[PDB]
């Protein structure tokens, strides 16, 4: 078993294509 | 109601992590973490009970954090096109 903590997204913005 | 990763969205793994590539978008994301886990197990098909379940037993908490939690992190994911067929 973990601790646990809040799951969040990180945005970083445009990928370089 | 029926839920599952967008066909757009590349995955990239790298320990612990996850980095998330929308193709028609062109942005990307990354998750740790629960969001990496949660991530995995929506790769597999697993509904958000059986997601709530999973953190439940795999992680010091509570149930109704998790699924307060699920809830807002799903919504992060159906708002940048990440997850399709999301409702509340
Ligand atoms: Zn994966
Ligand atoms: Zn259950
Ligand atoms: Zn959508």
């Amino acid at each position: 078993m973990k601790e646990y903590r809040s799951p969040e997204l990180k945005e970083y913005g445009r990928v370089e294509d | 109601n029926a839920m599952k990763i967008s066909d757009a969205v590349v995955s990239a793994h790298i320990d612990d992590e996850v980095v998330l590539l929308h193709l028609q978008t062109g942005t990307y994301f990354g998750l740790d973490a629960v969001g990496s886990r949660i991530w995995s197990l929506l790769e597999e098909g697993k509904r958000p009970e059986e997601i709530v379940d999973a953190i439940c037993a795999e992680y010091s908490v509570d149930r109704p954090t998790v699924e307060r939690d699920l809830r807002d992190f799903l919504r992060a994911l159906a708002n940048k096109e990440l997850l399709e067929g999301y409702a509340d």
